[PDB]
């Protein structure tokens, strides 16, 4: 069905835009934001150390 | 270096001892589940008759977008492969019937002709008496 | 969710830590003190060997399953684009080989056309002779 | 039913020998690979120290929408593990804070046991 | 990538289907006519014994991969959680143990409080 009308199914667009002095909804969204951010520059430290090794090996 | 089921480059490949293909181990490890076979060779093959045999993928600097855009990617083109892939198959099914039709349209044409040469070739040889 | 000695659902499940098979407490204790050994697998052991009680310690009673549920669904969609290439390629030749050899089938008429055609013009002005 | 690492339900469990806990064979051999210790007990344990010891699969229920519940799942957890983070510091944070006036206060005891000390000396006179 | 006997890029790779490993076909060819044996576990194998279709692949990159990537992510925060219950369960303990110490203690302060006012009180009436 999704091949046939040449439409993919929506994701969650919601993590990128949100907004400041929000309500309890963007106190979750803002939370969001923080941890994975946190996990992004751990996740580009172990790239980084090993770094162009790892891509040359490949 | 492939998997001989998905077209994967595998994680865990395991080489049956009937036929010699490596497989990634949790597609024939499902196969054999279903009809207890060799995929290939269609011959007896069982779980324990596997006999198991590493990768580097580099992760993007960018790598939010596996959850939301790699993800999404993935499906799209799972999608609209197979379904073009189906719309490949179909058509060579029909192609086949134009194939096999005309073919046998020329049959019917060398066997008409067939009788037609011989018999004007015979009659020369006749003409002469 | 059964033990391995009666085959009751145990309520203290203890393990032996030689041959890793999770007994009842209360069964593997009588089979400890007939004989210091393992049932299964005869080895030896006794009653501080075992591990008893839960292990719920600093760890609290989803997310994971949906990623196992994810893969289950993607090891369907291998098995399918298998069958579906096999078809593919296998009709292909079937294609191939009627197309060349169509080609090939039409090349006798056009050779048997203008030999029939040879005769018919040496006989017309023979005859007519 | 629960490794004691995670939380899962394990699917491969593992149990340690030098202290009884059923762990998951993944999580464990990390844990062993960065120290080799147990993660409860701290004992010294090695991964050929393992011995490797219900499975009932989930049927969500009557496919766009699980791409949606995938994501609403992370982003759950990853509010479920930062709540417990800050209040972890906090609770560290407020501990500090009683130890300042435990120490504080029997200081003060000195002062008072000394004022004790005087007026037991004056009533002798 | 290597052949596991000599080490060396193997220019013609044969896989045998009795210990899964790589070897080079002529290197393994010559130890089969040595003695009729996998050079790793010493199992039987032959010449013939030594070694996709149609579905065209492409390379291991960042479906599958992606799958397993998200087990690394899962598997990795499931011990960050630990750090932080093991944590717990030593601050609160010690919390546990200075409440308890500061609530036994704070019972004495009031009793010297009282006893160096009543010891000024009885003193300073005298």
């Amino acid at each position: 069905a999704l091949y046939t009308e040449y439409l993919k199914q929506r994701n969650n667009k919601k993590r990128r835009t949100p907004d400041f002095n929000d309500d309890d909804d963007t106190l979750f969204l803002e939370e969001y934001r923080r941890k994975y951010p946190r996990i992004d520059t751990s996740r580009y430290i172990p790239n980084e150390s090993s770094e162009v090794s790892l891509l040359g090996i490949v | 270096m492939l998997c001989a089921i998905s077209g994967k480059v595998p994680r865990r490949p395991v080489l049956s001892p009937k036929s010699r293909t490596i497989f990634e181990k949790s597609l024939l490890e499902q196969y054999v589940k279903d009809t207890g076979n060799d995929p290939i060779t269609n011959e007896p093959l069982s779980i324990e008759e596997i006999v198991e045999i590493s990768a580097q993928q580099a992760s993007l600097t960018e790598s939010i977008p596996n959850l939301l855009t790699s993800l999404q990617n993935e499906w799209d083109a799972i999608m609209l492969e197979n379904f073009k892939l189906r719309s490949t198959l179909d058509s060579l099914t029909k192609k086949l019937s134009t194939v096999m039709y005309e073919r046998d349209a020329a049959k019917l044409v060398a066997a008409q002709l067939l009788m037609e040469k011989n018999e004007d070739s015979k009659d020369l040889p006749k003409s002469s008496q």
